[PDB]
C-alpha cells in the first residue's frame, strides 16, 4: 500500500574497469595512461556526470582504450509512504 | 642572518603547492565545505597531474603579461621593530654555523662503531630519529659522520635513520648582534572567475598551516598571523573583471649579523709586587 513515493539522485559520475583484471583505476600518469589500481568501487577516479558535467575532456585518451569498460555509477535515495489501515 | 621573506614563501609555496595539486584526494578533504559545482569545476581545470590548465606564482609589477585565468601575486608590504635585547645581544657562538639541514642516512658498519655519514661537516648535533644515546653508546662527531659503540648495538647494522644536523662554517667564534622585526606580507589570488578565487584562497589557507611544521619557520619565521581581505573588483577597466582577496601574512624573524672576535687567551703572568 504506496501511499506515495519519490526518488532523488544524490551521485551519477563514471568510473572505468578493466575488462581483464577487473580492477577499477585510481591513478594515471601525465599521458594519462594507468598508474595504479583498485578492487573498491568506493575508491575509484570517478568522472563527474551530472546534467553540467557531461562532454568532458580530462579523459579522452582513456576513454578509447579498448582495455577499459566504462560504468555509470548512480547513487538513489527513495522515499515510500505506506498507508496500513488501522 | 638576513631574512627575505618573499623569497622562502615562493620556495615553500611552488613545490608544495604542486604537491597538493598533483592529488584528488588532498584536494577533496580541503575542499569539503564548498559545494559540488565548484568543487569539481575546480578539479577538473586545476587538479590531477595531467591537467591541462596551470596556476602560477610570482612577484608584482613584472614587466610581461600575466596569467589571469589563476595566479598568486605576493607583495612585501611593512615592517616594525618590536623587540631588542640588552646590547642587541641574541646569542654567542663558538664555531660559525650555517642553516640547520635535515639528511636522511643508512647505518653503517665500522670495525669499532656503527656510523652514519652526512653530505657536508657537523658543527653540532641536534637530534637523531628515535634514539637517545646513552653513555655506553659514547656518541661522537668527527666532521662528517656520527659514531656509536659496535658491539652493543649490532643487532641496528642497517638502520634506516635520519639525521637533523648544522653545517659547520669555520672554526672562529664571535657574537651575533641584531634584533627582532615585525614583518607583513601580502599575498592575493587573482582570477576572472570568483569561485575559482575562493577555492584558490583556500588551498593558500591550507598550505599556510601545513608550513608550520617546516625546519626553516620553526626557526627563523615563529608567530605566525593571518588576516583576509574583502573579494573586490582589481580591475574594471578590461573587458572582465578581475576579482581577488587579498590575504596579509605576518612573521617574527630575527636579522642578526655576526661579529668576529680575534682575542684568545692562553697564557697567564700572576707575579706579586714589591716595595
Amino acid at each position: 500500500s504506496i501511499e506515495k513515493k519519490e526518488e532523488v539522485i544524490a551521485h551519477n559520475e563514471v568510473v572505468f574497469r578493466s575488462l581483464t583484471q577487473g580492477l577499477y583505476v585510481k591513478e594515471v600518469d601525465i599521458y594519462s595512461d594507468v598508474v595504479s589500481y583498485t578492487k573498491d568501487v568506493d575508491e575509484a577516479l570517478a568522472m563527474p556526470n551530472t546534467i553540467n558535467f557531461k562532454n568532458s575532456r580530462k579523459y579522452k585518451k582513456l576513454i578509447m582504450n579498448l582495455d577499459l569498460e566504462p560504468l555509470n555509477k548512480i547513487q538513489k535515495v527513495i522515499y515510500e509512504t505506506h498507508l496500513e489501515g488501522l | 642572518a638576513i631574512t627575505s621573506v618573499d623569497s622562502y614563501l615562493l620556495s615553500e609555496i611552488k613545490p608544495r603547492l604542486n604537491t597538493v595539486l598533483e592529488n584528488c584526494y588532498i584536494i577533496d578533504e580541503v575542499l569539503k565545505d564548498f559545494d559540488y559545482q565548484t568543487r569539481e569545476s575546480f578539479k577538473e581545470a586545476f587538479c590531477g597531474k595531467n591537467a591541462q590548465h596551470e596556476v602560477t606564482v610570482g612577484f608584482n609589477f613584472p614587466k610581461f603579461k600575466n596569467n589571469y585565468e589563476a595566479h598568486y601575486l605576493i607583495q612585501l608590504g611593512q615592517g616594525q621593530e618590536t623587540k631588542n635585547s640588552l646590547g642587541s645581544i641574541q646569542s654567542s657562538y663558538f664555531e660559525a654555523t650555517g642553516d640547520t639541514l635535515v639528511e636522511s642516512s643508512t647505518a653503517i658498519r665500522e670495525d669499532d662503531k656503527l656510523v652514519f655519514t652526512v653530505s657536508k661537516p657537523i658543527g653540532e648535533l641536534i637530534k637523531v630519529e628515535d634514539i637517545e644515546f646513552a653513555k655506553y653508546d659514547n656518541l661522537q662527531v668527527e666532521g662528517n659522520k656520527v659514531s656509536f659503540k659496535y658491539q652493543t648495538n649490532e643487532d641496528y647494522e642497517n638502520y634506516n635513520a635520519n639525521i637533523i644536523f648544522t653545517e659547520k662554517k669555520n672554526d672562529s667564534k664571535g657574537l651575533v648582534k641584531g634584533f627582532t622585526v615585525e614583518e607583513q606580507v601580502t599575498v592575493v589570488g587573482l582570477s576572472f572567475n570568483v569561485d575559482v578565487a575562493r577555492c584558490l584562497d583556500a588551498v593558500l589557507k591550507m598550505i599556510l598551516i601545513s608550513m608550520r611544521d617546516s625546519i626553516e619557520e620553526q626557526q627563523t619565521f615563529q608567530l605566525q598571523n593571518l588576516s583576509f581581505g574583502d573579494i573586490a573588483p582589481i580591475i574594471e577597466d578590461g573587458d572582465s573583471m578581475i576579482f581577488g582577496r587579498p590575504t596579509i601574512i605576518k612573521y617574527t624573524s630575527s636579522l642578526d649579523l655576526d661579529y668576529t672576535i680575534t682575542q684568545d687567551i692562553n697564557k697567564l703572568t700572576f707575579k706579586e709586587r714589591k716595595d
